[PDB]
RNA sequence: GCACCUCGAUGUCGGCUCGUCGCAUCCUGGGGCUGUAGUCGGUCCCAAGGGUUGGGCUGUUCGCCCAUUAAAGCGGCACGCGAGCUGGGUUCAGAACGUCGUGAGACAGUUCGGUCCCUAUCCGUCGCGGGCGUUGGAAAUUUGAGAGGAGCUGUCCUUAGUACGAGAGGACCGGGAUGGACUUACCGCUGGUGUACCAGUUGUUCUGCCAAGGGCAUUGCUGGGUAGCUAUGUAGGGAAGGGAUAAACGCUGAAAGCAUCUAAGUGUGAAGCCCACCUCAAGAUGAGAUUUCCCAUUUCUUUAAGAAAGUAAGACCCCUGAGAGAUGAUCAGGUAGAUAGGUUGGAAGUGGAAGGCUAGUGAUAGUUGGAGCGGACCAAUACUAAUCGGUCGAGGACUUAAC
RNA sequence: UAGCGAAAUUCCUUGUCGGGUAAGUUCCGACCCGCACGAAAGGCGUAACGAUUUGGGCACUGUCUCAACGAGAGACUCGG
RNA sequence: CGUUAAGGAACUCGGCAAAAUGACCCCGUAACUUCGGGAGAAGGGGUGCUGACUUCGGUCAGCCGCAGUGAAUAGGCCCAA
RNA sequence: GUAUGAGUAGCGAAAGACAGGUGAGAAUCCUGUCCACCGUAUGACUAAGGUUUCCUGGGGAAGGCUCGUCCGCCCAGGGU
RNA sequence: UAGUGAACCAGUACCGUGAGGGAAAGGUGAAAAGCACCCCGGAAGGGGAGUGAAAUAGAUCCUGAAACCGUGUGCCUACAA
């Protein structure tokens, strides 16, 4: 159909309380202590389970 | 499957010969007509098996007085006296449904003496 | 299963990716493609243990015919053809290994589409 | 599975060959029928002569559908055609002979004069 | 009264002793620990808490162990009740074996149905189609929402929302075998439940 | 009938999907009277719980007709329902017949053909999540304030050829068996689908060739088919009872020495009301009940139900998943391991692999051999992947009475 | 006048009889009482022809009784 | 877009849409008529591979499959107004 | 000039996958390999019509329905 | 947004085969003295240091209202038509 009215400034914001970006698990490494993702290959470290994996 | 094939090792029948689909078979039934107990006789061609253990079934085709009659039996009934394998035939299909539109002398099966 | 595309296109996809790793032993792709390549590669190394004619004549499905891989000469130019590599190298590598010939590692999302990406290796 | 406007056959000496159904008597909206039920019907082909002609409201009884019956044993019957026998409301056939096999389950509903005239009761 | 929980295994066929095929469900049990006794002076009831399986001891909490510890057993998964039983005859820690349903044979069976997701308004309620040809455009839709005059929609004009996942009894079923060595009751018919789910089995109500 | 209402536009009839309400009731249920012997009936009172059919004829309403049934109700809801469908009908531009008109044209006269646009903002209705409260923090189990569902019915046997009647015919109240329509769950049987399962087979092209195979031709076409999802398949349901009533019938008894169901008193009495059966249910802010688990640093704002930080019991994030799923949720697991993949075996299913030998001039046939293959199904097995981790989360107010 | 005639014309009208169907106001054959057919704004037959209008049979079938399953695109989740 | 048990126009204003026929070769073919037509009227039979013999077309013998223009393309018919 | 609708509808019929380059940055640019589509045309030559889009070397603010180190786009030379 | 349509490279760009129709667009500072040099970044863009009486006069460059979009905070808000 066609919207009947202008929605006010209040119901702009009362929708958008579920329009967020959130960040999931951030572990710290072993070889550098740097904040990186759980279960993921540590990119700057190049290690995972203490192994030169991304090498080659 | 673990418990079921332990619960039904008991009502099975071991009296059953070996037969492929496409083998002429006599089947003794058991018919209750009030208090009587007749033993009928059916002769046809085996077409099916429904392989499942407890509840395997098979089929038979008469052609009697023009009309063809089909009857499916389960295996493990006590209301079947015997199963008499009569012939053996060249078949290459597991389920012979193409018999449907055939009439008489174009629905014959061959004989292998085995 | 995992539907990805139409019917015959999955056969094309998995013949593409699993005739790779026979040659390179590393592959960088997405997540779900890696899981289908798990299953199909490990089904096609157990034929590398047998060495029969049925080992060859069932490898006529998931092997691209004219695909080379050369680290080889004596005084010649002599060419392994990426199925010969199964029946001469990867068989005797995992002659004593049971199932589970692969690794899948989780690196990064792709820049173009935010598709998370994945490394496959063998040992 | 026999409904309105479905063609049966006749297995009698009563000069009819085929039949349409009209109704499926007994109930207030019954859809289907099986072996051993009563049909209101008409006569749409006829051998010449005979007692029963075209255009007649005729009751009949179903023998040998192409989808037979479970029995309490566990066995089934599947015939190949559809046939019927004409009845004078006494459960007594008009014609003399009956051709072809006949299912057993007419005995459960007192069709004894039909059953004792069949060549075979299956 | 007679109440036993348990699993759900499958479907078989059993010849009876006059030679008749009958479809049969396969329901297990185990020994069955009574956990509490609820009386009028404490809860205003008369009821009994029962429980059927063995968890690992990794998979529970301290309060679950504090419930279990008055009966000296393993911590369990499923815990339910039973109302309207003349008690006596029940202590904290007894076992209710499979033997209670020898040929009681008049039994209500409860479970939970399967789950089928979002589906159309046909597959719940059996509302029929519209015509698929002669030029229409109304194949598989849920009707009209009502009249005009009340300027709203009356409640319960049922529409598309998730199929299955609620608990359903079936009344007056029979019992065929009781296998005490294997803890299996066999029942004629069909039971609402997916495999491995719970089933409560009680003596029936309507005599 | 009137012309208040809508002309910067409030779209007709029938049919389809979906219903809901009223009772001046069509069937089933309880009754009074009869010019009611019996089975049938006629009339009137109570009663809305459920049910109320398929086809032929025009566009139909309306109606006529066939075959059934316990019955084939009357009405309201914009003569219910077109931002849900149809557009046949009546109301566009073409053309024709009859009639009228000198004529252009016209006719509730007829005949063929002729366009139905919309991405749902707000309320509404169906399903499903996040936040907070429930006065310390938690894990489970649960009365039921209220609400929703279901509510129909035929035929046969037996009392009994009995009571009734000249015969003709032929019961009430009871007991039992078995169907129709509707509806709740399920895949063991019968069947359907089953596009990463098995085989046959045509054309062309490719892997150098013979042999063996891949691509494409609607999945190439054809013959079968596991799990899963399914009905026309299976199993079950409406039972038996209770309390207060409706119409109707009394018992006792007077006002009125009698009579009389009523004013006092005291009963019988229906598919209807409230229970009885199935389900939802403490956001029932009147926020319920039980079981089990957990016990304390700093500065002062000065001790006020103060702030702040580490924790317990426990939960979450992240990861492997399906008996779950639009997403989130639910549920099975996370090395105290069988959660998924693989491996070794099976099973359903297909129906005799390759290679070699034998017989054939060949097309082919026989044997090695119930062979070879095997998507979801069943056991076993840490081989691969659930590494290492991080975040949140209590220290329990007052008044009175009782000991 | 001949020739037609409840018709692309007929209000009353679903005129009356016959045929076709279990049941046929639509169709075909006949009657004449043509509200208001008629001879070049032509009358009455007609082989062949027609993306023409109308009535009826065979074969076929998810149009239907009464639906069920599978494939692809959209729809749904995340990035632009 | 693909498949379907049993029934086969009951749906509907109306068989609208789908389904069914479809290639080559042989037999056979009505009423009616303006004699040219109707007429591909209707209704039926055959088709693969191997060997032998082919005057030429083909003929005979054998083998296999449910199915031999094995895929794609390729007319539904009749009765009346 | 700026809102609402709303970060919604849409992104204009098709088959891609990997390795190695270059680069601040890569599914989208280059190279290799195999796979796939048309093939009385999605192949070759020309008549109008368009008017420098053609070639060589550089660039990424805007155009390209996303991205872009690339282009029928921008800068500078040069060819008929 | 006045005054010619046009204070600016205007009957121009743009539209219609054609006759024809026809816009928008003024302002740094007194003087260009229009930010040497360092720092992050591929750049764009910014932060220092300078020029200038003034840089919130930095080339979209005098003053800079309203709708509209944001940040921070004194008080209120989860039984309410
Ligand atoms: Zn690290």
């Amino acid at each position: 159909a066609v919207p009947a009215r202008r929605t006010s400034k209040a119901k702009k914001a009362k929708r958008r309380t579920h329009y967020k970006l959130t960040i999931k698990g951030l572990n710290a490494c072993s070889n550098c202590g740097e904040m990186k993702k759980s279960h993921h290959v540590c990119p700057a470290c190049g290690h995972y389970d203490g192994k030169d994996v991304m090498s080659k | 499957n673990p418990l079921i094939q332990e619960l039904t090792q008991e009502q099975l029948r071991t009296d059953i010969p070996a037969f492929r689909p496409g083998d002429t078979v006599r089947v003794h039934a058991k018919v209750v007509e009030g208090t009587r107990e007749r033993i009928q006789l059916f002769e046809g061609v085996v077409i099916k098996r429904r392989g499942a253990g407890i509840s395997e079934t098979y089929t038979v085709r008469k052609v009697s007085n023009g009309v063809g009659v089909e009857r499916t039996f389960p295996l493990h009934t006590p209301r079947v006296a015997q199963i008499e394998v009569v012939r053996y035939g060249k078949v290459r299909r597991a389920k012979l449904y193409y018999l449907r539109a055939l009439h008489g002398k174009a629905a014959r099966i061959k004989e292998i003496r085995r | 299963r995992k539907l990805g595309r139409t019917s015959s296109q999955r056969k094309a996809m998995l013949r593409d990716i699993t005739t790779d790793l026979i040659i390179n032993e590393r592959i960088v792709t997405t997540e779900a493609r890696a899981k289908e390549v798990r299953s199909t590669v490990e089904k096609m190394i157990t034929l590398g243990k047998r060495g029969d004619l049925h080992a060859r004549r069932q490898a006529a499905t998931f092997v691209r015919n004219e695909v080379a891989s050369v680290r080889e000469e004596d005084e010649s130019i002599v060419v392994e053809s990426a199925l010969q590599k199964l029946f001469n190298d990867l068989g005797p590598r995992f002659a004593e290994r049971q199932g589970g010939y692969t690794r899948i590692l989780k690196t990064e999302p792709r820049r173009g589409d935010a598709a998370p990406m994945v490394v496959i290796e063998f040992v | 599975m026999i409904q309105q406007e479905s063609r049966l056959r006749v297995a009698d000496n009563s000069g009819a060959r085929e039949i349409l159904t009209i109704k499926v008597l007994g109930g207030s909206g019954r859809k289907t029928a099986n072996i051993g039920d009563v049909i209101v019907a008409t006569v749409k082909q006829a051998t010449p002569g005979g007692v029963v002609k075209k255009g007649e409201v005729v009751k009949a009884v179903i023998v040998r559908t192409k989808s037979g019956a479970r029995r309490a044993d566990g066995s089934y019957i599947k015939f190949d055609e559809n046939a019927a026998v004409i009845i004078r409301d006494d459960k007594s056939p008009r014609g003399t002979r009956i051709f072809g096999p006949v299912a057993r389950e007419l005995r459960e509903n007192n069709f004894m004069k039909i059953v004792s005239l069949a060549p075979e009761v299956l | 009264t007679k109440g036993i929980l348990g699993k759900k295994v499958g479907m078989t066929q059993i010849f009876t002793e006059s030679g008749e095929l009958i479809p049969v469900t396969v329901v297990e049990a185990t020994p069955n620990v009574v956990l509490q006794v609820k009386t009028v002076e404490t809860d205003g009831y008369e009821a009994i808490q029962v429980g059927y399986q063995d968890k690992r001891e990794v998979l529970s909490n301290k309060p679950a162990k504090g419930h279990v510890a008055k009966a000296n057993t393993a911590p369990k998964r499923f815990i339910k009740e039973f109302k309207n039983v003349e008690l006596g005859e029940y202590e904290v820690g007894k076992e209710i074996k499979v033997d209670v349903f020898q040929a009681g044979d008049v039994v209500d069976v409860t479970g939970t149905t399967k789950g089928k997701g979002f589906q159309g308004a046909i597959k719940r309620h059996g509302q029929s189609r519209g015509p698929m040809s002669h030029g229409s455009r109304y194949h598989r839709r849920p009707g009209s929402m009502g009249p005009v005059a009340p300027n709203r929609v009356f409640k319960n004009k049922r529409l598309a929302g998730r199929m299955g996942g609620d608990r359903v009894t079936i009344q007056n079923l029979e019992v065929v075998k009781v296998d005490v060595e294997r803890n299996v009751i066999l029942i004629k018919g069909n039971i609402p439940g997916a495999k491995k789910s719970l089933i409560t089995i009680k003596s029936a109500v309507k005599a």
